[PDB]
């Protein structure tokens, strides 16, 4: 993974000091879930990240998404998601029916639109493809709306972002 | 004998933004801490010199 | 411009994004567009000054 503005996401996560992930029942319909990768091995079997849900085409199609998740209670909700940058056009068609799928994650305050760009990056751990990790924070009273046409790596829930005295450091 | 400070950076926030906001908060805190130490040292020095002046006199 | 179904606020889903371009003396401003343009009616007189902004009640 490569995180655009990595030094800001690291500081944002390290300032809360809480990994209380709470699963939420999202409305992913018409697509298959739980994508599998071979470079990620858990229990001597192919696997993937636990928090992020890699979606893929179901029955040779990928319907457009429009999901929402309101924030009722009085605390912020941080959603970590991403976009998959494939290796070649073949690797894009094999996973999605769309070659250049846009994505758009919007709150009432602001929106984020991302276009995945196909590119033959140098192989690291025998895989050329990459993923880019973004984040959207939802204030109380707002809603989170996710629209996508491909290359979406959705959250399974939300992190409880809160003010705190935590910090991060790098030592040995 | 104050000095004009017409335009400055924003010193209050209502959102998490990233590294530039954290840098602005950090520079604000460092400036405030430095000026607090300067004020305390200045007050201590002036009090010491006044108390010694009005006793040497 | 990117089409997207943003959540409705005041019963309208669409948005606008406000930019700004400053023209120095001797330069020219050239505007080319094929759609989604919200043009200016004129220009603002940007100048140096002692003004500021604040948020209070
Ligand atoms: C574009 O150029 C890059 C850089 O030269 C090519 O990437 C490199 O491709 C070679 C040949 O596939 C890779 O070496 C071998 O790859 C396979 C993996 O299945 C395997 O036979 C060997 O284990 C060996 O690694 C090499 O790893 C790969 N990366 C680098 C950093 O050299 C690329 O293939 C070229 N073409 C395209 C269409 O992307
Ligand atoms: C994509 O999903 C979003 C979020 O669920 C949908 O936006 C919401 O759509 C409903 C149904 O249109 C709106 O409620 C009603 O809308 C109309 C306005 O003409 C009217 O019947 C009622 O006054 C009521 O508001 C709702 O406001 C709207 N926004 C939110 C934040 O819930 C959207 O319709 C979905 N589909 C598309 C194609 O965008
Ligand atoms: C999500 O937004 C996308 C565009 O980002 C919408 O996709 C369009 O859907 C219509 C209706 O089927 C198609 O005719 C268009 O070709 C699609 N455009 C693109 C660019 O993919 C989509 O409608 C939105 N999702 C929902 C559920 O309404
Ligand atoms: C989930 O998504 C489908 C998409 O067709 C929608 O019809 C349905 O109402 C959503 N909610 C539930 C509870 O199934
Ligand atoms: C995906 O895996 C998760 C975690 O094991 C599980 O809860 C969920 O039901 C799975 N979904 C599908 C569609 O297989
Ligand atoms: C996949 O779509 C085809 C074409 O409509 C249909 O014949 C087939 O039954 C579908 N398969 C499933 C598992 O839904």
């Amino acid at each position: 993974y490569d995180v655009p503005d990595y030094a800001s996401l690291r500081s944002l996560v390290a300032s809360s000091g809480t990994l209380e992930f709470k699963n939420e029942s999202f409305n992913w319909t018409g697509v298959t879930q739980n994508g599998t990768s071979s470079a990620c091995i858990r229990g001597s079997s192919s696997s993937f990240f636990s928090r992020l849900n890699w979606l893929t085409h179901l029955n040779y199609t990928y319907p457009a998404l429009n999901v929402t998740m309101p924030n009722n209670e009085q605390f912020d909700k941080l959603y970590i998601w991403g976009v998959h940058h494939p290796g070649t056009d073949k690797d894009q068609i094999f996973l999605y029916a769309q070659s250049s799928g846009r994505i758009t994650v919007s709150t009432k305050r602001s929106q984020q639109a991302v276009i995945p760009n196909i590119g033959s990056r140098p192989r690291i751990r025998d895989i050329p493809s990459r993923i880019s990790i973004y984040w959207t924070i939802v204030k109380p009273g707002d809603i989170l709306l996710i629209n996508s046409t491909g290359n979406l790596i959705a959250p399974r829930g939300y992190f409880k972002i809160r003010s705190g005295k935590s910090s991060i450091m790098r030592s040995d | 004998k104050t000095n004009e400070k017409f335009h400055q950076i924003e010193k209050e926030f209502s959102e998490v933004e990233g590294r530039i906001q954290d840098l602005e908060k950090y520079v604000e805190d460092t400036k405030i801490d430095l000026w607090s130490y300067n004020a305390e040292l200045l007050v201590a020095l002036e009090n010491q010199h006044t108390i010694d002046l009005t006793d040497s006199e």
